[PDB]
């Protein structure tokens, strides 16, 4: 679920 | 003897026509292909004055001389010449004063008013390779009038036909911006290209598989992956993007959102190239800027931060870590303490094998967020990998040991 590394800004 | 021949029966190959540049072919060569303009052309000549005395000869080197073809490189019946002949031709060229070195000369070698004689060997001849990898070969058929090129953001106006293995799949008129061919069906190759092309070029571009369409290929052309293009581009009229100074920071603020929104919308479509394009354009506006409002520098550092961040990650997924690194570093620079920034660094590292480089990343993430689940199996993937590098090296070490052992002991009969 840590898959916020891959979202961008 | 052989100068008699040209001056008698000689095919006169001048525009004008008047008999200032006559051709004989000697010995004919192979294929329909002639050299155009811009092409890197590879010769071999023998010079011989008005009464016959060799003068300057590249035999008398053995080693051919190499130009480019129409770039005014050669004397005007040279330029004229070379482009009717035939790879592995030889011919004689009988040429005028006014098509050679003029009432000039080219003194002590080359009299006033000279009539020439040449025996020019088309060795062979290459197109131009723009970036040098043999990625976008041009070919060109018109020269422009153009004294500035596109930039990548100017809004261009050109004719395209397209062919993949002799199939036309595209032929228009096209509007759209440099950079952003993909929103009209266009290879980046046509992108790369147009910034060194000039208004009213018309020239062939061969486009490999790195310029084309790619890995994907393009389905509604039938065009099947990493397949060769050729496209025929005429640049009708381009206008130039405004450069990074001649914005005011109201404009590069407005701009920075839209290309943001841009760059995402081409990430989520994995366009990652075109997405690299747009976020590069907030990082080359923003950067060195300084003497903002607090309003003004505080958003200006939040686009700065972001467009680091997100090409961070896009060059992750194309596979470009060294960048990667570079973007991050860049980010950390303005946020020592960001997640992300320090995550992708960590990621990109262990992708270079830079395990205990990667190592301190990903334990400089659990430092910031330790609830941060992904950084942990990480640590221990850098561990895990590292301890395989090692093994793999001695094993490596160990036959090679074998192999400078075995086959230099046989080094004796």
């Amino acid at each position: 679920d840590t898959s916020r590394m891959e979202e961008v800004d | 003897s052989p100068t008699a021949t040209v001056a008698e029966q000689g095919e006169d190959i001048t525009s004008k026509k008047d008999r200032g540049v006559l051709k004989i072919v000697k010995r004919v060569g192979n294929g329909e292909e002639t050299p155009m303009i811009g092409d890197k052309v590879y010769v071999h000549y023998k010079g011989k004055l008005s009464n016959g005395k060799k003068f300057d000869s590249s035999h008398d080197r053995n080693e051919p001389f190499v130009f480019s073809l129409g770039k005014g490189q050669v004397i005007k019946a040279w330029d004229i010449g070379v482009a009717t002949m035939k790879k592995g031709e030889i011919c004689h060229l009988l040429c005028k004063p006014e098509y050679a070195y003029g009432s000039a000369g080219s003194l002590p070698k080359i009299p006033s008013n000279a009539t020439l004689f040449f025996e020019i060997e088309l060795l062979d001849f290459k197109g131009e390779d723009l970036f040098e990898d043999g990625g976008i070969i041009r070919r060109t058929k018109r020269k422009g009038e153009g004294y500035s090129n596109p930039n990548e953001g100017a809004t261009v106006e050109i004719h395209l036909e397209g062919r993949c293995g002799g199939r036309m799949f595209d032929c228009r008129d096209v509007a759209f911006t440099v950079g952003e061919g993909e929103d009209h069906d266009i290879p980046i190759g046509i992108d790369k290209a147009l910034e060194k092309m000039q208004r009213e070029e018309q020239c062939i571009l061969y486009l490999g598989p790195r310029y084309g369409f790619g890995e994907a290929g393009k389905p509604k052309f039938g065009i099947e992956p990493n397949a060769e293009l050729i496209y025929e581009v005429t640049l009708k009229s381009f206008e130039k993007a405004k450069e990074s100074w001649e914005m005011d920071t109201k404009e590069k603020l407005e701009q920075a959102a839209i290309v943001k929104e841009k760059g995402t919308v081409y990430f989520k479509g994995g366009k990652y190239m075109q997405a690299v394009i747009q976020y590069g354009k907030i990082v080359s506006w923003l950067e060195m800027e300084y003497g903002l409002s607090e309003k003004e520098s505080k958003a200006s550092e939040s686009f700065l931060l972001a467009a680091f961040l997100n090409l961070a990650m896009c060059y992750l997924k194309l596979r470009e870590y060294t960048k990667a690194v570079e973007c991050c570093d860049k980010a950390l620079g303005l946020d020592s303490a960001n997640e992300k920034g320090l995550y992708r660094r960590g990621e990109a590292q262990l992708l270079m094998n830079e395990f205990e480089s990667a190592k301190g990343d990903f334990e400089k993430v659990l430092e910031v967020n330790p609830q941060n689940k992904a950084a942990r199996l990480q640590i221990s993937m850098c561990q895990k990998k590292a301890k395989e590098h090692n093994e793999r090296d001695r094993r490596i070490y160990a036959n090679m040991f074998k192999k400078f052992a075995e086959q230099d002991a046989k080094e004796e009969a």
